[PDB]
């Protein structure tokens, strides 16, 4: 019962480990497409800006 | 670490999109002052 206990648990362990990185990458990925997206904006509004006025 | 990590990601993405409509809002307004500034300098360079 322990060995199948700790090949059960070694497996999840894994698994788990694997969202955990899944969900890094993934925020991560959002987070600085979010940023560029914003810079981008804020350039495109300043230029808008300029040209109106 | 995966709820903390979560949940601090998470408040950075709302964050990052509240900025992106914040500049959004911001050149629209903007512009909206500059077209209004416009139109009052032709109505007062109009009326001397």
């Amino acid at each position: 019962e322990l060995y199948q206990e700790i090949k059960k648990l070694q497996f999840d362990r894994n698994q788990e480990n694997k969202e955990y990185d899944n969900e890094q990458k993934d925020t991560n990925l959002k987070i600085q497409n979010l940023k560029e997206r914003l810079l981008y904006k804020k350039a495109r509004a300043q230029l808008k800006n300029q040209y109106k006025e | 670490h995966r709820q903390k990590f979560s949940k601090e990601k998470k408040e950075e993405l709302e964050k990052l999109k509240n900025e992106i409509a914040e500049v959004k809002a911001e050149k629209e307004k903007k512009a909206s002052q500059l077209k209004n500034e416009l139109d009052n300098r032709l109505k007062q360079l109009e009326r001397d």
